């Protein structure tokens, strides 16, 4: 019975209680909100290729 | 020294901005009736555009935009007629010069706007001595035109007409106001045809009193 003096709680039962969630990345926040911002970009800039300025306030010509 | 489409540059920039006030908005559009730019629609659409846009208002800014509007003879209903609640929200601070300045512009475009009109009216015929007589004839001209068949300032107009001699434009501008209203009273018909005899400035209004006494039918003066 040398084996019930071993720890009990496995290496593996470690591992999935200590690494337990995947951890967030730094650059994740960066890429994630750039690309929202490029839409920010895009639609209300006024030098934006298909900005919504001409869309939403039309002209008067 | 003396440059038009280098200032036409200037005011197309001064307007083209982001927080343009109502005092430029004003000054661009007399400055450009003043130089007589018919020929640039969009130039006038930015100001108009920034005069829809403008939310701070005093008497002398809204008056003066209100008169180069009607006098470089533009037309959009949209930001002449959101120009009225401008109006009846400063009507008691405005002078009766600038009354008529306002009332006549926002007739001549057709702002069905009753409450205007009828402080407007009230405020005239309250005060009669204040108004000199083109005050009198643009607010009847304003009044005609706005789509209310206003009688009391109507026969005040007549009894100031008749007391008063006046204008040759006043009086034609006076003859296409109750030509619209469909009036024909004679008594202030004749006075006002009385007054074209002086030598006319203009020809327009020559021809509005022709118009005027062709839709009233008295006879060629």
């Amino acid at each position: 019975d040398r084996v019930l003096s071993l720890p009990a709680v496995s290496k593996n039962q470690v591992l999935e209680n200590v690494f337990h969630t995947a951890p967030k990345a730094p650059v994740e926040h960066l890429e994630k909100m750039v690309s929202a911002n490029s839409k920010v970009y895009d639609a209300l800039n006024l030098q934006s290729k298909r900005v919504l300025i001409w869309q939403v306030k039309p002209a008067l010509f | 020294e003396n440059d038009v489409p280098a200032i036409l540059k200037e005011i197309d920039s001064l307007v083209s901005r982001e927080a343009v006030s109502a005092k430029e908005v004003s000054d661009a559009a007399v400055a450009l009736t003043y130089l007589q730019v018919k020929a640039n629609r969009r130039l006038w659409g930015k100001v108009l555009e920034k005069a829809g846009a403008a939310q701070d208002y005093d008497a002398a800014s809204l008056t003066n935009l209100l008169w180069a509007i009607n006098t470089g003879g533009v037309e959009h209903f949209k930001t002449v007629a959101e120009l009225a609640g401008p109006a009846v929200s400063l009507l008691p601070s405005l002078s009766p010069v600038q009354l008529s300045i306002v009332v006549e512009a926002l007739g001549g475009a057709g702002v069905k706007n009753y409450e205007l009109y009828n402080k407007a009216s009230a405020v005239v015929v309250s005060k009669i001595g204040e108004f000199k007589p083109a005050e009198i004839a643009r607010v009847l001209y304003g009044v005609a035109f706005g789509g209310v068949n206003d009688v009391a300032l109507a026969k005040a107009a007549g009894k100031v007409f008749a007391s008063t001699e006046v204008d040759s434009r006043t009086a034609a501008q006076a003859l296409y106001a109750l030509a619209k209203l469909g009036r024909a009273d004679k008594a202030t018909v004749d006075a006002l045809l009385k007054s074209f005899k002086k030598g006319t400035e203009s020809a327009s209004d020559a021809a509005a009193a022709s118009f005027a006494l062709g839709s009233l039918s008295f006879k060629a003066e």
